């Protein structure tokens, strides 16, 4: 009975891989670190060199400003008892400023402002990431893909902290930081909108998302299948078919009367996914703004 | 409204993005054809794409896609019908000839490169620094077929240097000559490795390689193809 | 009806059922026994809903609405009006999906391929039958079951969601909406790696699998492979299924409370349960 590829039956070791140079300044890149044998079961083993310039470490710096913004704040909640800190952290909650403030930062830190302080420290955190996701392509000198998709993700978090409050003239419109709380937002949205299950944009979103499970439970499947051929090797698939292409858009050919190419089906993957927070963004764009109620507006389109 | 026009502009978009999607995923395998190679009539709604070209890394030229389509190798298969849609048997041995799950394609006769131009895939003994490193070493286990004989010994591991990944097991057959057999098409037991797809007698007609340090794109796929093809035509030979 | 390079597989054999009686295409379809099948379940699924459709009085795809039987008839049977003709339905859809994943079965068998799809498909046919099948069965009727409109099973969400509060507190709900946000943020990224490393600059060369391995470890310090990378997409996928159907299998069967109370027994564990201040306190 034969083997199905999920774990390697034998893994193989050798002498830490430094990557490709291209233009890439090498006075960044960190020293290799270890060798997981229990992530080499699955992907690769070498915990090897992250490449850390400036813009990284503006990241880093900010990304646990804001971390640790929160985190504090959920101590004074707590009343500086480990104990209940513990009990009570899914609870607790950083919470925006109170309406009266508007669009302002006059709120006192136990009224919002320390909400804020955290939001900048996560508004700079993402927008330096993101422009490292763009350089560190352009160092090796590929397209920039990644940057584009991982813009569509900003999008909708753009919308939900700082594009939506703005128009409503309130901080108020915005996500609170809390594990409980956040959800509770989340609910409580789509009760003052009317059921979001009627905007046709939250719907389209769901689409997306079920078919991004569905599409990457295809492929990847499919690879698994054709890698007896060596499919996984995409790239040199896409330069020079073989057969592991072949019976890929083969079995699809047969099962649903048409296919794609090595090339083709990550060009369908990236927009699949990309439209999940594309379309949602502008459903939640729109919530609020220009539609007060997604069951009113349905009834008669407009 | 103004989210009445969003949506209806969504809707427009959507079409023009299936369109495009569709067209690309028809830079190979097109146009259609008939059972005998000609030009099918209907092509269905979507036109060919204007070609592209990839300039290949290491000075191994280009390739434009959509291109001439064509098989650079012969096809052992005759028609079982009088019309459209029936199987083509195969006339002579499908497992030497390559046809069905025994097919390979004329990929070209160079091996894969790394980054830095070095193959991809060496035998562990001409590859430095590389070691088993979890999991049973399978260099020195017997290897058995679908039929319960011993084919052969595994004398080596080719592996993926960029990957750091088992791709082939070297095996030795009772002629002292070597095969390699794909790492996805065989079960790493304790005390032996198993291989399910063949039976004992077929092993000797592994497509072997020209050049005992590299494999080529072309010979991957004969020998993945040949054994995989087992599967279905080795099942007379197979037990349990 | 054949791409350039497909004459050399459409050979015979690999049909579980039938022998060379099947084997054949129409077209770009493969056919097969279970083709065969999965068109009869397929053809007689939709003219039940087409009747299903004049016993209400519409031809209007977004008013139509095959509703289980209700609760009266329990796990009984039903008259076709009310309730019977979803419980046939039901039978006949259950008969295409197993059919169709049959159906891939003797593809990949002719193809010489691996077993993966059929296999990942069953995992989709599991959340299905948790919902109008498993559920159902262990709730005590038919009528917990979700109805087959657009619109109408999406008001059963709704629903049955609020039936227990704010569903986000089903904690294998949560779970499981982590592999599905997950699963996408694998999918962005896999595609467009690939892409970017096929499609570089300019007149760049296409780049190599070092360069996409690199990029990666340049940006988070890791990479885990082109077979690591579509192991981890068929796992987060058909994990995020699994967990639906884990998350609406305990509900209304092991649990039929509001979902924020269970959060209790965390909050009243007897070491933190009775200390002053915060939330809960
Ligand atoms: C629909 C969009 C709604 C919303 C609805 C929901 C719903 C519904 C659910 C969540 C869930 C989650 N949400 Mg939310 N959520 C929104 C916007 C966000 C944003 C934001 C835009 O910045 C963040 C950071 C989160 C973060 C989180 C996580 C706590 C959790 C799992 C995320 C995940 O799987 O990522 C993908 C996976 C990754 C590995 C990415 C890497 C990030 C990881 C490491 C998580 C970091 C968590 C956080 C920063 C710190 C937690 C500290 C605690 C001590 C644990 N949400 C908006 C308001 N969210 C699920 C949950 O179970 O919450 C309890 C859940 O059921
Ligand atoms: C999955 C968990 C819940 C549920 C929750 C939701 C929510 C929440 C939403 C949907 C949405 C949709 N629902 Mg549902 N839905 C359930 C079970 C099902 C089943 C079923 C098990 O058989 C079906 C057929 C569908 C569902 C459908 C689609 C019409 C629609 C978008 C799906 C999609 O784009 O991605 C999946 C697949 C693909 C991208 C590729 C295939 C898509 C095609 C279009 C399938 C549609 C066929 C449909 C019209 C029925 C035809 C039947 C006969 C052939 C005539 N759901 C259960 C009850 N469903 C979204 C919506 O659009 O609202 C109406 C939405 O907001
Ligand atoms: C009771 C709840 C309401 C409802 C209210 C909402 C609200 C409110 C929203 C959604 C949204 C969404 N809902 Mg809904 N929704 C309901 C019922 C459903 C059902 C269902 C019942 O079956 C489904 C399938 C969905 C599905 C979905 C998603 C398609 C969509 C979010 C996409 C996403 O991936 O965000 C995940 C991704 C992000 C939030 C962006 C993350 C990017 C950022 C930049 C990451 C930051 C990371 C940080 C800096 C560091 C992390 C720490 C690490 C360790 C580094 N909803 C009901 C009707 N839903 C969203 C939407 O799209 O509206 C249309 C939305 O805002
Ligand atoms: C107001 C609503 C409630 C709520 C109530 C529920 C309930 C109740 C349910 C979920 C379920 C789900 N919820 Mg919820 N949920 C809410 C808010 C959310 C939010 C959010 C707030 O952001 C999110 C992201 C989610 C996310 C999710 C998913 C984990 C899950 C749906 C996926 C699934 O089961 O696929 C499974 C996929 C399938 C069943 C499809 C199988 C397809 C079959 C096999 C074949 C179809 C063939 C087709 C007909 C052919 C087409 C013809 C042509 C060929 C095209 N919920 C709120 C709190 N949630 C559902 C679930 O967990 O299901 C078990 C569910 O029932
Ligand atoms: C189309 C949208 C989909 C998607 C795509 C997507 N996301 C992306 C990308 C793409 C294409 C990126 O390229 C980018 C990425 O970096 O990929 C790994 C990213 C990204 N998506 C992320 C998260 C994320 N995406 C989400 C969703 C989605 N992303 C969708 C599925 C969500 C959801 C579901 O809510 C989350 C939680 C990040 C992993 C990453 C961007 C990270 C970032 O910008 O933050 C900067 C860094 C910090 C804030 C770190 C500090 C906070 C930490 C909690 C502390 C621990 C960090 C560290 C270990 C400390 C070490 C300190 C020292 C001792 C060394
Ligand atoms: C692990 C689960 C994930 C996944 C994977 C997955 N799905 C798959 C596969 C895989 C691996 C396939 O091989 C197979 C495929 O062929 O894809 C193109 C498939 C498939 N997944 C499909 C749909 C689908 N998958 C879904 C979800 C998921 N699929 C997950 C993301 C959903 C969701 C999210 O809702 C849908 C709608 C189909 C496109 C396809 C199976 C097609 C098929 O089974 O053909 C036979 C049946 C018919 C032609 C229909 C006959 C009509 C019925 C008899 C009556 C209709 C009754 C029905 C209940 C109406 C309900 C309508 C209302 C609820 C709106
Ligand atoms: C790298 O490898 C890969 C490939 O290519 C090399 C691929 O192509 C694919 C496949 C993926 C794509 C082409 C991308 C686009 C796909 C999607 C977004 C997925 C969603 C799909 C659909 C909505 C299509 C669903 C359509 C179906 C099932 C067909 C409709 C059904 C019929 C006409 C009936 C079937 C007929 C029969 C059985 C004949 C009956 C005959 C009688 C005589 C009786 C993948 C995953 C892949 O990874
Ligand atoms: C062939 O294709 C493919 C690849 O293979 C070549 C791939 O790699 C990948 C990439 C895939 C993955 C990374 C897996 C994705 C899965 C997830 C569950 C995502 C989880 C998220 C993260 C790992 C990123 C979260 C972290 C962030 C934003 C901050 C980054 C910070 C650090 C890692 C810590 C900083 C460390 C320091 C400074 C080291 C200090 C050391 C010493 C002092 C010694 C893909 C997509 C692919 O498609
Ligand atoms: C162990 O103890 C320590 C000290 C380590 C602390 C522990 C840390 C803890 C417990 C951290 C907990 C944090 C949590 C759980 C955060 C949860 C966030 C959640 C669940 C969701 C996040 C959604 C938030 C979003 C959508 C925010 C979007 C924000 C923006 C779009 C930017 C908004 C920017 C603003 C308002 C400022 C504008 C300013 C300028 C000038 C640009
Ligand atoms: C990558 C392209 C995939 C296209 C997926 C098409 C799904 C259509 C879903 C229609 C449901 C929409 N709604 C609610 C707005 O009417
Ligand atoms: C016929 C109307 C056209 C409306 C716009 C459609 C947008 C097409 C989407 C694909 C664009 C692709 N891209 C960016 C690679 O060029
Ligand atoms: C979300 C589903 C999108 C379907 C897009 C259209 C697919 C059918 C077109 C394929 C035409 C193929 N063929 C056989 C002529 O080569
Ligand atoms: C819901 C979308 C369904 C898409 C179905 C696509 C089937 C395409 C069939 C094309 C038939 C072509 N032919 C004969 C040239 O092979
Ligand atoms: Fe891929």
């Amino acid at each position: 009975a034969e083997y199905q590829n999920i774990f390697s039956q034998v893994q193989v070791r050798g002498p830490a891989d430094l990557g490709m140079t291209e233009d890439v300044n090498l006075a960044n890149r960190s020293g290799v670190g270890p060798f997981s044998t229990l992530l080499g079961w699955f992907g690769n083993a070498q915990l090897g060199p992250i490449y850390l310039g400036s813009l990284g470490v503006l990241s880093l710096f900010s990304g646990l400003m804001w971390f640790f913004t929160i985190g504090i704040w959920f101590w004074y909640q707590a009343g500086w008892n480990p104990a209940v800190f513990l009990r009570d952290l899914f609870f607790f909650s950083l919470e925006p400023p109170a309406p009266e403030y508007g669009l302002s930062f006059a709120a006192p830190l136990k009224e919002g402002g320390l909400w804020l302080i955290a939001s900048f420290f996560m508004f700079v955190a993402v927008w330096s990431w993101w422009g490292r996701t763009y350089l560190r392509a352009q160092a090796l000198g590929m397209g920039k893909h990644t940057a584009w998709a991982f813009l569509s993700a900003i999008w909708l978090w753009m919308v939900l902290g700082f594009i939506r409050p703005i128009l409503m003239g309130s901080w108020s419109e915005a996500v609170p930081y809390g594990i409980f709380s956040h959800l509770d937002w989340t609910n409580n949205f789509s009760l003052v909108h009317g059921n979001l299950f009627y905007n046709p944009f939250h719907g389209l979103s769901i689409a997306f998302l079920y078919g991004s499970a569905l599409l990457f439970a295809m492929h990847g499947a499919t690879i698994l299948a054709v890698s007896r051929f060596g499919g996984e090797r995409e790239l040199e698939q896409i330069a020079d078919r073989g057969t592991a292409a072949e019976r890929a858009a083969l079995f699809w050919r047969w099962t649903m009367g048409f296919n794609a190419t090595m090339e083709g089906i990550h060009r369908w993957a990236i927009w699949m996914a990309v439209l999940v927070t594309l379309t949602g963004g502008i459903g939640i764009l729109l919530s609020g703004t220009v539609v007060d109620n997604w069951y009113v507006w349905g009834q008669n389109h407009g | 409204d103004l989210a009445s026009l969003a949506i209806y502009s969504f809707w427009i978009f959507l079409a023009g993005l299936i369109y495009y999607l569709q067209t690309e995923n028809m830079r190979e395998g097109y146009p259609l054809e008939n059972e005998d190679g000609t030009p099918a009539a209907n092509q269905g709604p979507f036109p060919l794409p204007k070609p592209k070209t990839f300039i290949l890394p290491h000075g191994r030229g280009t390739l434009t896609v959509p291109g001439p389509e064509s098989e650079d190798r012969p096809i052992a298969l005759a028609r079982t019908a009088v019309s459209e849609g029936f199987p083509h048997a195969p006339t002579g041995d499908p497992m030497k000839d390559g046809v069905g799950p025994a097919s390979w394609v004329a990929r070209r006769d160079l091996p894969e490169l790394d980054g830095h131009g070095h193959n991809k895939i060496k035998p562990m003994k001409a590859a430095a620094g590389f070691h088993v490193s979890a999991g049973k070493n399978p260099i020195g286990l017997p290897v058995r077929g679908c039929d319960l004989e011993i084919a052969g010994k595994v004398v080596d591991i080719w592996v993926d240097i960029p990957e750091q990944m088992a791709r082939f097991l070297e095996v030795e057959l009772k002629d002292g000559s070597t095969r390699l057999l794909p790492m996805q098409m065989v079960k790493v037991q304790s005390n032996r490795v198993h291989v399910n797809a063949l039976s004992s007698d077929l092993f000797a007609g592994i497509p072997t390689i020209k050049s005992p340090t590299e494999v080529t794109l072309l010979e991957e796929d004969k020998i993945c193809g040949y054994v995989a093809g087992g599967l279905m035509y080795a099942a007379p030979k197979r037990k349990s | 009806a054949l791409l350039s390079f497909e004459r050399k597989y459409r050979v015979p054999g690999g049909t579980l059922v039938g022998g060379n009686l099947f084997d054949f295409w129409v077209g770009p379809f493969y056919v097969g026994f279970f083709g065969v099948a999965t068109f009869f379940f397929a053809a007689l699924g939709i003219i039940l809903i087409a009747w299903s459709a004049v016993l209400q009085g519409t031809w209007n795809p977004q008013l139509i609405s095959v509703y289980p039987p209700a609760l009266e008839y329990g796990l009984g049977g039903a008259p076709l009006a009310k309730g019977g003709l979803w419980q046939i339905i039901t039978i006949c859809a259950t008969g295409a999906f197993v059919s169709w994943a049959l159906r891939e079965v003797e593809i990949c068998r002719k193809l010489g391929i691996g077993y993966h799809i059929p296999f990942a498909f069953a995992f989709a046919i599991l959340a299905y039958l948790t919902l109008v099948l498993f559920r159902p069965v262990m709730m005590g009727a038919w009528g917990y079951a979700f109805p087959y409109g657009i619109w109408t099973h999406l008001d059963w969400v709704s629903n049955t969601g609020y039936t227990y509060g704010n569903f986000h507190y089903n904690p294998a709900h949560m779970i499981a909406i982590s592999f599905f946000f997950t699963n996408a943020l694998a999918l962005a990224l896999h595609g467009a790696l690939v892409l970017s490393a096929a499609n570089p600059e300019k007149g760049k060369e296409m780049r190599t699998y070092d360069h996409e391995d690199t990029f990666f470890r340049d940006l988070v310090g890791y990479s885990i492979g082109t077979l690591g990378i579509h192991r981890l997409g068929l796992l987060l996928s058909l994990s995020a299924v699994f967990f639906s159907a884990l998350c609406m299998i305990i509900t209304g069967t092991i649990w039929f409370d509001q979902w924020v109370d269970w959060w209790q027994w965390w909050v009243k564990l007897p070491w933190w349960a009775n200390i002053p201040g915060g939330i809960n306190g």
